[PDB]
DNA sequence: GCATCCGTGAGTCGAGGGAAGCACAATTTAACACTTTTGTCAAG
DNA sequence: CTTGACAAAAGTGTTAAATTGTGCTATACTGGGAGCCGTCACGGATGC
């Protein structure tokens, strides 16, 4: 309803409100010391999906190497933007480089550069450049017949990676048990392993690599940005109408006529909520009233046929989508699936 | 497209690159390893495997998701206090749960390709996709990479199963059980084949014979009557959009002014008729016929009220009823209300 | 000033117009006796 | 007004039969499909 009452209270455009309401952009509620493109993130800032992933999960790109060719970089080497990872591919970001699927493992026995071919259904169980005693498993596979082991002592070298993963993170080698596990979020100074010996030097998501027995902290921030009416309701619950009225009144004295006209329209809405006793967050529905059945009847005509109203169809759609969202939430579905259902549920209420 | 929900969804699922054969196996192996690791964690700590998985899932999904957090944090620390050998399974569980989310996200194009074949059967395109997504989640849990069959081979069964079941459960205002929907669909298929071969609409005898043993024309007609969708009360009639079905359907529940008036007239006359009866005789009839409490009182139940035996009440009531018959014949003021 | 999005457009009547299957566990329903409760009969 | 026997109706299991609800299927499959102009003309309100 132009002009939107929710937008006027929150000072959000018609386009800004729709983008958040229908899960097209994020709105920041707590920057958590986040920096976006070198500019600190501020509250009530609209973040696109690409920006949110960059802040919340960090930067990482995967470059597929051509078959047969061998990477010019090693496993776990930091690279800079534009550096050549493989003979034909150059990275676009600076970070640690990690072999994805080493096709061939070249163990050097001491007495012998034996080479072993790795297939899609096989995985390397040891890191690069590790002293493997005679008998230790090298390449694990479904069939024990195809399992690859070392005849005697040697050094394992990984070659011919399927792809190169460049991740903007910090690598902290460790020897004893790690104090954190995969998925944890840590800030600088947080203990990582070895009873406080290893500590985080930057904010990010911690992922522990058992094969390389190192802890990778992917540089990212625990930003609080949300979409939909759950974000808008959060903003509406925090409004201080008394405080807002004073700000609008002070802006009512500005020499500009256009500025004074805008403040009057906003303050007319604020006055309506202050005098009426209504709460701004009541404009977001948490419970949907259901009309009495006799006002949306399902009656049987004289001929035996059934006639019903269109409200029952609209109610059924909202109930079908509400129930499905509950099931998906209990299943721990990915955010893409949850977002689509939340967007559908919003449209069902509309 | 913001105004187009489908284009917006397709754009979102297009941001996740498709998994290669090597990537798919690694994700599946991690999912399988995580489930096995959770089983060992339950044995080590004695916690419910369902409870452990929820805590592990909660930590992976982060604080961006709404058992309260205090209990989740408490159990999370309890797992982190395990010895080094036992702590490793927690690391495997965390990597397994993270892999499961990625494996589901990489196959959202598969559900769209399947779901586009089920439109026009009662559910919208986005509803079909969401029902397909639920089947895709189930396929991830049950999938086994040991068999060396590709994921789409096995996940396609569950995606179609979920989409097809959703239609059977949500496509009709008056829900019909799954088995009855299968009968209805088969009956429609059988009729269409007979219709194309006879060059005309088959009769209920042709359809019943085609269906097989246990089917007759009476059953075929009943099934077709059951499969009739209700008609909307807002369907326009005529070129002008000013008349609807609901404007021609009378309300036959509430009594009409004539019905209500005749009910009060009958009660008013009966009150005068019972006045001629004795003080107790009128009360007995007003109880035995439910004219006081609204519900009939049995001979014994009435007797307790007046402290008289059951047989006696049946005598006075029969006698009191006989007297009312005598008066009516002398006036005939009560025969009209009997129709 | 222009560019964009929204809501508005007489009344009464009238006929006419109403594309998978199967195996199995669970749950609901219908039949079958068998057991109190109710209306009756004859008496006293 | 009060019993005493009487057969039927209503009520209480008990159990087999319909009925309904739920899970599963392993070659590989991975981003929709309809539409589209006598687009209705005018004035108001808002965002620039």
């Amino acid at each position: 309803d132009v002009p939107s009452k929710i937008g006027t209270l929150l000072d959000l455009s018609a386009t800004e409100l729709e983008q958040v309401l229908y899960f097209s952009k994020y709105i920041v509620l707590d920057p958590k010391g986040a920096i976006l493109n070198g500019v600190p993130v501020e509250k009530r800032q609209l973040l696109t999906d690409e920006e949110y992933r960059e802040l919340r999960y960090g930067k990482q790109e995967t470059y597929p190497l051509p078959p047969g060719v061998d990477a010019l970089v090693k496993d776990g080497e930091e690279v800079v933007k534009g550096q050549e990872l493989a003979p034909g591919v150059v990275s676009r970001l600076d970070g640690v480089a990690l072999y994805r699927f080493p096709r061939r493992v070249r163990v050097e026995y001491v007495k012998e550069p034996k080479d072993y071919r790795v297939q899609p259904h096989m995985n390397v169980v040891v890191p690069e450049g590790a002293r493997v005693e005679a008998g230790d498993k090298i390449v694990a596979a479904i069939d024990p017949e195809e399992e690859v082991i070392a005849e005697a002592e040697g050094v394992v070298h990984l070659h011919e990676p399927a792809s190169i993963l460049v991740v903007k993170a910090r690598v902290y080698p460790f020897e004893d048990d790690v104090e954190v596990s995969t998925g944890d979020r840590v800030a600088p100074g947080d203990v990582l392993a070895d009873g406080g010996k290893v500590k985080s030097d930057v904010y990010g998501r911690v992922e522990v690599d058992l094969v390389r027995n190192v802890v990778r902290v992917v540089e990212s921030y625990d930003i609080d940005a949300r979409m939909g009416a759950e974000a808008i309701q959060q903003l509406l619950k925090e409004l201080d109408l008394e405080a807002l009225e004073k700000e609008l009144l002070e802006e009512m004295k500005h020499p500009s006529r256009a500025r004074r006209a805008k403040a009057r329209k906003r303050l007319e809405v604020v006055r309506a909520f202050l005098d009426s006793g209504n709460r701004p967050e009541w404009m977001i529905l948490e419970a949907v009233p259901v009309l009495p059945p006799d006002l949306r009847p399902m009656v049987q005509v004289d001929g035996g046929r059934f006639a019903t109203s269109d409200l029952n169809d609209l109610y059924r759609r909202l109930i079908n989508r509400n129930n499905r969202l509950k099931k998906l939430l209990a299943q721990g579905a990915p955010e893409i699936i949850i977002r689509n259902e939340k967007r559908m549920l919003q449209e069902a209420v509309d | 497209s913001t105004s187009d929900p489908v284009r917006q969804y397709l754009h979102e699922i297009g941001q996740v690159p498709l998994l290669t054969l090597e990537e798919e196996v690694e994700l599946a192996r991690k999912v399988e390893e995580g489930m096995e690791a959770i089983k060992k964690l339950s044995e080590i700590t004695g916690l419910d495997p369902d409870l452990i998985r929820e805590v592990v899932r909660a930590k992976i999904l982060g604080s961006a998701r709404v058992l309260d957090p205090k209990t989740v944090e408490e159990i999370d620390q309890k797992l982190k206090s395990l010895p080094k050998e036992h702590k490793r399974y927690l690391h495997i569980a965390r990597e397994g749960e993270a892999a499961r989310q990625h494996l589901i996200e990489a196959n959202l194009r598969l559900v769209v390709s399947i779901a586009k074949k089920y439109t026009g059967r009662g559910l919208s395109f986005l509803d079909l996709i969401q029902e397909g997504n639920q089947g895709l989640i189930r396929a991830v849990e049950k999938f086994e990479y040991k068999r060396r069959f590709k994921f789409s081979t096995y996940a396609t069964w569950w995606i179609r199963q979920a989409i097809n079941r959703a239609i059977a459960d949500q496509a009709r205002t008056i829900r019909i059980p799954v088995h009855m929907v299968e009968t209805i669909n088969k009956l429609s298929r059988t009729a269409r084949q007979l219709q194309q071969e006879l060059g005309r609409e088959p009769t209920y005898e042709e359809i019943a014979e085609a269906m097989g043993p246990g089917w007759d024309a009476k059953r075929v007609e009943e099934t077709l009557k059951i499969a009739q969708e209700p008609v909307s009360l807002e369907t326009p009639i005529g070129d002008e959009k000013d008349s609807f079905y609901g404007d021609f359907i009378p309300d036959e529940h509430l009594p009409s002014p004539v019905d209500a008036a005749t009910q009060s007239l009958l009660s008013e006359e009966l009150e005068k008729a019972l006045s001629k009866l004795s003080e107790r005789e009128a009360m007995v009839l007003k109880l035995r016929k439910g004219l006081i409490d609204g519900r009939e009182h049995t001979l014994e139940e009435v007797g307790a009220f007046f402290g008289v035996t059951r047989e006696r009440i049946r005598q006075i009531e029969n006698k009191a009823l006989r007297k009312l018959k005598y008066h009516e014949s002398r006036t005939r003021k009560l025969r009209d209300f009997l129709d």
